[PDB]
């Protein structure tokens, strides 16, 4: 039965990644001025899976560096949504936002083995760059996450679904959080934030997309807990974390692409302060309102 | 309008809905109704540990209740 | 499938230092010193084990590798020497693997009582507070000098790198 | 074993999919290296910031809130220096 | 008359100093045009769906093409040369033998398809008006063997329609 | 609240609505202009924008081809092609024909690729008339 | 036949899905760049066929010829077909690339891109209509419902 | 791709030393093909020399006949040419506006304005025919005039553009990114915008006030 909890966690992912790649697709038309697709299949779900069918089939480094990329990229786009508490996570984990940050940094590790295994000059600079920008975010994203839990105590995330009953999370740190949101965008190397098998690549990317929604989704905000009914709690949180998907959408289609270098003075001289200011007062200050959450 | 996209973005969310609740559905399922226990310390699995001790099947959830008494 | 675990996790560990100290290409270095780094995280979390080598793996695995393969993409870019180096690393591991099994002690300098071994290990005594990680929730009411003199020596260590890569 | 379990199960269905995407066909900058090591010094900041949480269930308040000031005053300080000293220019 | 840009600078009044700082640190002129996107979303899309729905025309587009005759008459062309003589790009090959009925008439007539770059100079040019541009646009070729036309492949083509040229003629005797 | 459920039954049924919208695209049905020479149907609708006042829908099995699927371009007759476009703002019912003995009235459709398509050749006679060398051999 | 039956079902299958997707490149030198620009527009969508516009030649489906190509261009234009993958499909749009046309007579044209790469479909036009460019791109999708690749490979 | 040009930078890297355009590679021999050919048969070549401007290319050679041959042209024309004009001078600058955009990243202000330029190229197929190569402007004032029903359709596009390039403007223009993305960059000094032969809208740009 175990297994079967595996397969259902590790399988759906990959039809939930097809189908937001016809969401995103559809969406940004409707955004820009396009009905489609709607022609291959019936308003357009056969069209993707007849896209991936069709990517599978064609016929296109050193093959240790050229198939452990996509490898590692896919296996941590499998492992990502272990302790996210969709209300029962699959392993209770005792500290998992650590965990979080650490497979970050394995995506960055598979970026830049398939930059190196790309052997080209122009594109090996290019991949530099884009580990530069994909670890250039990681620090603001530990350090709110730092200030985030700190208003809840421990790293379980469990504790966490508990304390955002009362209020959403949102409204006692909003900088906070929205700098936090733009540091996601910044680490899905998305717009305005920026050979094969692309198949893999690409799921990788979208994957790890949809877990920065749904991690945003738990740990800000969210729904009552019924006692003996997590149904209603599971359609509450999919809703807003399809809403949050559909708004990073709408942020998507609207904004071009940085310069690189406008990119890191962006972060450095406006993020790092204003960051560091915000977790230092969120250090000194539950300590100043009598609050000091439990760790059990 | 979005009168077209709501069947992709329904079916969607029907699949983000299903492994959480196929999972709730487990946990209930593989302790005979009950929820599965959550032992964060060594405290909590101690007493997880004499409680599937006690229960004779080896197997905590049935638990036993008033009934070793006299 | 069996009970000896730790020791397992320790051969595979002894085989990543191995893979990468026969001198490689420094990326096949890379690759083996994360799969080194991920067992060793591994086997600390395995002797319980909650928080510290996850801790770490942030950073030994999360922030020094990255630099590595950085520094070693933008600075440069089979042989017998190399296999066979790797080939008598692994025919001492076979050896010690098999002293190990088919006798009772091991002697380097020392000696290692030789079976696959639990013990020592707690007697499931009640922490409820998760020993090592109030361990590390310490430095921050007792450690006045120690975290001073650390983040004085990551000040320094700040100023030296800039001034050595071409202050100002 | 359980995430042991499910951790190999993630390798295999990665392999599997990469075996079926296979088998069916069958000079530098200096301003690129400041940035990984200023990385690394405030990722090591980091890595001392983080178990703040844990500790923050302390008799001692007062010093803990010191020394916790202390510790994100010197990293803004280091990014104060490298700030003035145009550490990160393009 | 000179009507320039940007002379003008945001001037030192606290409240415009703290408007554009609350610009910078809250984002919200980025908002509005997130708000102007999410109304172009609302609205309903200006597209057609082409297999069943052909897009628009005019009655005086350049297509297909074709000769035509006289009313239930001989070829309308008369190998007069005129047509090479102003096409452009000189797809034009013309060669007139005359018939055995004495009148003069052609053997070969053949347009470029590949080298026509559809202007209507032949249709501006032929004094007759045989040679007419079509109405429709639908060659798709697989081959290039088949866009070079001759004058049976021209013939059939008029013959597969001639009211559609007819509406058209009707429509531009007057200004052409 | 009215549009999505007074459809199925304004279409004629549900045997039609998996048909039409399945076939390819459209449900926009209701206005019933015409129909012509094999099978195909003619729409004019006054409800929506331009470009979509006027549309087709093709048949089946038209020229021995079994196009329930892949319908073409240029399946149509030519007096819908002058209605369909906008040329005129009339339909074809009020003088489509002309009483000339030339006109195709089988329309020979878009046929690249097929065992019938065209082929170039000089449509000239002779060019040179070679010197035959005579028939009763000298000596 | 149930082997024959599965083949012919398995052909559908992956002919449709190869004629599904297409996502090309555009090549796109002179205004016939610009009328495939206009027919990525709202009122013609390649969207609505699932074929997107897309810069990658490491995974273009078809690669459309539109424009004036040149021998100072040609020697590029095949280092950008040889590293395609092996379904390859070629449109030549414009009358400038489907037998040189306009500029036909001068040095530096070479007289259509026949003498290039291999092409699948000509569509005509200087410019063509978009509308016309993408029933081009139809009577190639009849092409590949037309392969039976798997029926030959079954039989060879 | 990112026009299509050969690019031949040297750098000091995210940076520059200097550069080469390398540009030939859309050469077509227009000047020789005009040498053997006729004045009405070559006006197509200056009507796709540039493809964007499909009546200024028009106008030009034509009032270079004009002005060779001693003719000026009835008033009707000359306003018919100037609207014309005016129509393609639009599509020029929302067509540089809109291809900036789509260099830049800024996908969706291209299909709104896209939209807006098919339908004027609808109203070139209602005058010539033609969809974009509307020649139409021969040498002597313009043949085959506007046709009954085009003058209200003009004027109701003129009010829906009106309202439509104000919501471009809501889009772009004073948005934080966009500004800083380009401001900084591309400064010319009027008197080196002079003797560098710019002209047009860099001598807008910079400084010194001209219009022909
Ligand atoms: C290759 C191995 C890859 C391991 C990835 C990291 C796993 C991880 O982060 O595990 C943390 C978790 C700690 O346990 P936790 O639930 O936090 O409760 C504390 C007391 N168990 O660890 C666990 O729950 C189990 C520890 C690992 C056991 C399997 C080791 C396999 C090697
Ligand atoms: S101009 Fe007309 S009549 Fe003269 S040769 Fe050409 S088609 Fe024939
Ligand atoms: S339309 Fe132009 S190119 Fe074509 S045949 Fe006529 S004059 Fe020649
Ligand atoms: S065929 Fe005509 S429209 Fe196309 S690139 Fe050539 S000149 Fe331009």
């Amino acid at each position: 039965m175990f297994m079967i909890n595996v397969l259902t966690l590790i399988i759906p992912i990959l039809l939930a990644v097809a189908f937001l790649t016809l969401v995103e697709r559809k969406v940004l038309g409707y955004m820009q001025f396009r009905k489609g697709p709607n022609v291959v299949g019936p308003y357009g779900l056969l069209q993707p899976i007849a896209d991936a069918i069709k990517l599978f089939i064609k016929e296109p480094s050193s093959i240790s560096m050229f198939i452990l990329a996509p490898i590692l990229a896919l296996t941590l786009a499998l492992t990502m949504w272990i302790p996210l508490p969709m209300p029962y996570p699959l392993i209770n984990m005792n500290l998992g936002v650590l965990f979080m940050l650490a497979m970050s940094s394995l995506a960055v590790y598979s970026i830049l083995w398939s930059g190196w295994a790309s052997n080209s000059k122009y594109a090996l600079i290019g991949a530099l760059r884009a580990v530069a920008q994909t670890i250039s975010y990681e620090v603001t994203l530990a350090i709110i996450l730092l200030s985030v839990l700190l208003m809840n105590g421990s790293f379980t995330l469990s504790t966490l679904i508990i304390t955002q009953e009362q209020v959403w999370l949102i409204f006692p740190a909003w900088p906070l959080a929205m700098m936090w949101f733009i540091s996601t965008l910044a680490e899905t190397n998305r717009a305005p934030f920026d050979a094969g098998p692309f198949a893999l690549f690409f799921m990788a990317e979208y994957a790890n997309i949809i877990m920065m929604n749904i991690f945003t989704t738990t740990l800000f905000l969210g729904a009552f807990h019924n006692p003996y009914m997590p149904e209603l709690y599971t359609i509450n949180f999919t809703i807003k974390s399809l809403l949050l998907s559909i708004t990073f959408l709408w942020i998507r289609a609207s904004y071009p692409r940085f310069r690189y270098d406008q990119l890191m003075h962006l972060l450095w001289k406006n993020f790092l302060p204003l960051t560091l200011a915000l977790c230092m007062w969120h250090v000194s200050l539950p300590i100043l309102l009598s609050s000091i959450p439990p760790q059990t | 309008m979005w009168f077209e996209v709501l069947p992709g973005i329904a079916v969607m969310g029907v699949c983000l809905f299903i492994p959480g609740m196929a999972t709730a559905r487990i946990h209930r399922f593989s302790n005979g109704g009950r929820e599965k226990r959550v032992a964060h310390y060594s405290y909590q699995w101690y007493l997880m540990e004499r409680d599937r001790r006690v229960s004779g099947v080896n197997r905590y959830y049935v638990s036993k209740g008033l009934e070793n008494i006299d | 499938m069996m009970t000896y675990i730790v020791f397992i996790l320790s051969i595979i560990f002894v085989m990543g230092f191995v893979g990468f100290s026969s001198k490689p290409s420094p990326i096949y270095g890379g690759l083996g010193l994360i799969v080194s780094g991920g067992v060793g995280c591994g086997i600390v979390l395995n002797f319980g084990g909650s928080f510290l080598g996850l801790m770490v793996f942030l950073i030994y695995l999360g922030g020094m590798m990255v630099v590595f393969g950085y520094t070693t993409a933008m600075a440069t870019e089979s042989n017998k020497v190399v296999l066979g180096t790797f080939i008598t690393g692994l025919l001492m591991e076979f050896l010690m693997v098999y002293y190990v099994l088919k006798d009772k002690e091991v002697e380097i300098v020392f000696k290692f009582n030789g079976m696959g071994d639990w013990v020592i290990y707690d007697t499931g005594d009640s922490g409820f507070f998760s020993e090592e990680a109030m361990g590390i929730a310490a430095l921050y009411s007792y450690g006045t000098w120690l975290v001073i003199v650390t983040g004085w020596s990551l000040l320094i260590g700040v100023v030296v790198i800039m001034e050595i890569t071409r202050g100002n | 074993m359980n995430l042991m379990i499910t951790l190999l199960t993630n390798f295999t269905l990665a392999t599997l999919l990469v075996t079926i995407a296979f088998w069916l066909p069958q000079p530098f900058s200096m301003k690129f290296f400041l940035v990984a090591i200023t990385f690394l010094l405030f990722d090591l900041e980091i890595a001392l910031l983080l178990p703040l949480p844990w500790a923050s269930q302390t008799t001692n308040l007062n010093t803990m809130l010191t020394m916790a000031l202390l510790l994100i005053f010197l990293l803004a300080v280091s990014l104060a220096y490298e700030w003035t000293q145009k550490g990160l220019e393009w | 008359t000179y009507k320039y840009v940007n002379l003008r600078e945001p001037s030192m009044d606290m409240k415009s100093v703290t408007d554009r700082a609350a610009q910078t640190l809250l984002w919200t002129e980025l908002i509005r045009g997130l708000g102007m996107t999410l109304s172009y979303l609302f609205r309903e899309p200006a597209t057609i769906n082409y297999p069943f729905e052909k897009g628009p025309l005019s009655p005086r587009f350049r297509g297909e093409h074709a000769l035509r005759r006289y009313p239930s008459g001989e070829e309308r062309c008369i190998a007069c040369k005129l047509c090479e003589a102003v096409c452009p790009a000189q797809a034009i090959t013309i060669e007139a033998e005359p018939r055995a009925d004495g009148s003069r008439r052609t053997t070969r007539y053949d347009i470029d398809m590949t080298k026509c770059i559809y202007c209507g100079f032949c249709q501006e040019a032929c004094p007759v008006d045989a040679i007419v541009e079509g109405p429709n646009f639908e060659f798709s070729t697989e081959t290039h063997e088949e866009l070079l036309y001759n004058k049976e492949k021209l013939l059939n083509n008029g013959d597969k329609w001639e009211a559609e040229i007819a509406a058209n003629i009707q429509a531009d005797y007057l200004y052409r | 609240l009215k549009r999505g459920l007074q459809q199925v039954s304004g279409h004629g049924g549900l045997r039609g609505y998996l048909r039409v919208l399945f076939r390819a695209n459209d449900v926009r049905v209701g206005t019933l202009v015409g129909e012509d020479k094999y099978g195909n149907k003619y729409y004019e609708d006054n409800k929506q924008f331009f470009g979509r006042h006027r549309w087709v829908i093709y048949t089946t099995e038209m020229n021995g081809k079994n196009t329930f699927w892949d319908v073409d371009g240029s399946m149509v007759p030519p007096e819908w092609h002058r209605w369909l476009h906008c040329m005129t703002d009339d339909p074809p019912t009020v003088k489509p024909p002309t009483a000339r003995k030339f006109i195709w009235t089988n329309h020979k459709f878009n046929l690249s690729g097929t065992p019938q398509q065209y082929v170039p050749y000089s449509t000239t006679r002779k060019k040179i008339q070679e010197w035959v060398p005579p028939s009763t051999p000298y000596k | 036949s149930r082997g024959e039956y599965v083949v012919a079902k398995l052909d559908d299958l992956i002919n449709w899905a190869r004629r599904s997707s297409l996502w090309p490149m555009t090549f796109g030198l002179a205004c016939c760049a610009v009328e495939m620009m206009h027919m990525a527009a709202p009122r013609y969508d390649m969207d609505r066929f699932g074929v997107v516009f897309r810069a990658s030649p490491r995974q273009s489906d078809v690669m459309i010829v539109a424009g004036t190509l040149t021998n100072k261009m040609a020697p590029a234009l095949r280092k950008v077909y040889d590293q395609m993958p092996e379904p390859r499909y070629v449109v030549s749009m414009g009358s400038c690339a489907n037998g040189g046309g306009y500029y036909h007579y001068s040095y530096s044209v070479v007289r259509g891109c026949d003498r290039i790469v291999p092409v699948d479909i000509y569509v005509p036009g200087c410019p063509p209509t978009a509308e016309a460019l993408l029933y081009g791109i139809l009577q190639l999708q009849k092409k590949i419902k037309r392969e039976k690749r798997l029926r030959i490979w079954y039989r060879r | 791709h990112p026009g299509v040009l050969r690019l031949v930078m040297e750098l000091s890297g995210e940076m520059v030393r200097k550069c080469d355009p390398h540009i030939g590679l859309l050469h077509r021999g227009t000047e020789k093909l005009i040498e053997y050919k006729t004045y009405l048969q070559a006006l197509p070549y200056f009507d796709r020399l540039d493809y964007v401007s499909m009546m200024c290319n028009e106008q030009a050679y034509s009032l270079a006949v004009e002005k060779l041959l001693n003719i000026q042209p009835p008033p009707r024309a000359q306003w018919i040419r100037v609207l014309f004009g005016e129509i393609t001078r639009l599509l020029n600058h929302i067509m540089a506006v809109t291809t900036h955009a789509l260099d830049i990243g800024a996908m969706t202000p291209f299909f709104w304005m896209f939209e807006e330029r098919e339908k004027m190229f609808e109203f070139y197929e209602r005058v010539s025919g033609a969809r974009m190569h509307a020649a139409y402007v021969r040498p002597g004032g313009v043949h085959q005039d506007l046709p009954l029903g085009l003058m209200d359709d003009i004027y109701e596009f003129s009010k829906n553009f009106s309202l439509r390039i104000d919501e471009l403007e809501e889009m772009l223009t004073n948005n934080r990114i966009w500004r800083n993305r380009t401001v900084d960059i591309g400064v010319v000094t009027a008197e080196d915008a002079l003797n560098y032969g710019f002209s047009g809208v860099m001598l807008r740009g910079s400084g010194i006030q001209w219009d022909l």
